[PDB]
């Protein structure tokens, strides 16, 4: 017998603004 | 990838503040006689910006809708902005700064600015639970290791 | 059969809440260079509703615009409604108490809600100047009469 | 972007108010 | 700063309020017509409650000072108060979640509250500043360095 | 909100502030289990200052004390003030104008003060219900020559 | 008094004047 | 040095009302 409030997830994306931020997956 | 402790990466916050705001009661006389079962949306904007060299602001916009079934209770939603200095170590390493650190910086002030308008609007007290996105981010990066535990028997 | 004078009438506030919240800073990040008390622009406007009969749920829709020199530095704007039981009263003498009076109550907490979006845009000191609206109705409805000091002298 | 202090004016549309604040009829 | 380190630990924030508020200027009358130029005196306080078994409220003492050399300008103290859930990390993790972590939870709503203090005692607007507790605990148990600003655009 | 303007009377509005602002909630997470509008108590204390010639600064100590069952639920205290430039009143007139007018303005900055505080304590909301004392005290004042007052400048 | 729960009424002594209000030094 | 408005320092104690997490010297 638990729950949880609401809450965020990960940001499916991973935002990359800044230049020479290169994500290789 | 910075295998090594030294912390080659560096930041610095120029300032924080509220690019925009938007608190919506649409129905707020009607919505407080209403039945309150609040089943509240969660939507992310994300808002890039070069203020200068090595001055990047990166902005995250939170909306927060709340509905009563069909009803909508209310809505808050806050572009919380952010001028980070970062710069020194680039890519994956720079990445888990920019968009999962930078958040957690910008992401207290944002649930703030939401439940001050939903306090200001006489609603009941409304807390988004916190996200440690970095720390997920390091578990794809390289995994999450390291169990400390430096425990201090004593009352 | 019919004095002039306020007859009954009554008044009770029943729940005061912000409606509506807009808070937008275009030239922000970079506007900061500029610093001194902002070219003001306040604007009010009109939002109203009948909830029942003895009861009617008066909004103040206070728009805010604030300038730096030639551009615009930041945007705010709050609604601050507030649902008032007022009964007994008719004609000139109720459209006033809802023309001037109830929205004179909701405007000191319209005041800080403008004044804390300007905080949260890290914005100048902004406070919305201290106005006695129901004064202004109060000086055209009243005939303006003094005395004067009075002596004698013979030389 | 107009420069001034503040406003507050008499509304000249008025204010909209009760319909008949004495019987809920 | 380069450590993975696990998540679990299970939090959530039971509810976020102003447990105290205070705002004092027993010298404001003449202080106004003084030129705004104060020696800003913060203090930092720690204090809390046990509600229950793994139920825990943090509350920060946020106390700022402000003096114009002898005269006081003002004083303002917010001690906000905070309830979360504290499981799944012991010792110095659980620390960092508690002397740091948690607090900057509570940190954006004590700021609003004294700057919203300033602002009703009519002085111009003081924010407190971004402190990362978090990071200064980051700083011990390894090596310290920074990178500085290396200065790079290119098109 | 008014009185005998049969004379040159002046009263032009300089400036509104809190002098001194408290809230404190000691039972308040246990209190909060007491979900309900608080038992609310007034109370009232005389304050005030000359500033200059015919420029007059007028205290009013407003108190909250508020009680959820047979605990406290908040206490809730704002010496509001404000400087009023006066003129052109004699005799017994000139105690109505800082012992009805002067504190009439200050009222619904005390209320709102209150109110938003009790918000950010996270309490059921408490607006005050306007009271015409101004007519009170001109009933007494004009049918007896006792021109009383008390030295009190605790503010 | 008249304190009331919430009501102004009538304060616990008549204010003061604009004449002096204080102790002149 | 900080090159910041004023800016807090970290805590003596590290501040836990859940156990009591410290050097036990």
């Amino acid at each position: 017998m638990k729950q949880s409030t609401i809450a965020l997830a990960l940001l499916p994306l991973l935002f990359t603004p800044v230049t020479k931020a290169r994500t290789p997956e | 990838m910075s295998e090594q402790n030294n912390t080659e990466m560096t930041f610095q916050i120029q300032r924080i503040y509220t690019k925009d705001i938007s608190f919506e009661a649409p129905n707020a006389p009607h919505v407080f006689q209403k039945d309150w079962q609040p089943e509240v949306k969660l939507d992310l904007d994300t808002a890039s910006s070069q203020l200068a060299d090595d001055v990047y602001e990166v902005v995250l916009r939170v909306t927060v809708t709340a509905s009563l079934g069909e009803e909508t209770a209310f809505l808050c939603e806050v572009q919380q902005g952010g001028i980070f200095s970062i710069a020194g170590i680039e890519g994956t390493q720079m990445a888990h700064c920019l968009g999962a650190y930078c958040p957690n910086i910008l992401f207290p002030y944002a649930r703030e600015c939401i439940t001050s308008m939903v306090s200001r609007g006489t609603f009941p007290q409304l807390n988004l639970a916190p996200v440690n996105f970095d720390a997920l981010f390091m578990n794809y990066l390289q995994q999450q290791a390291g169990e400390g535990t430096e425990e201090h028997q004593d009352a």
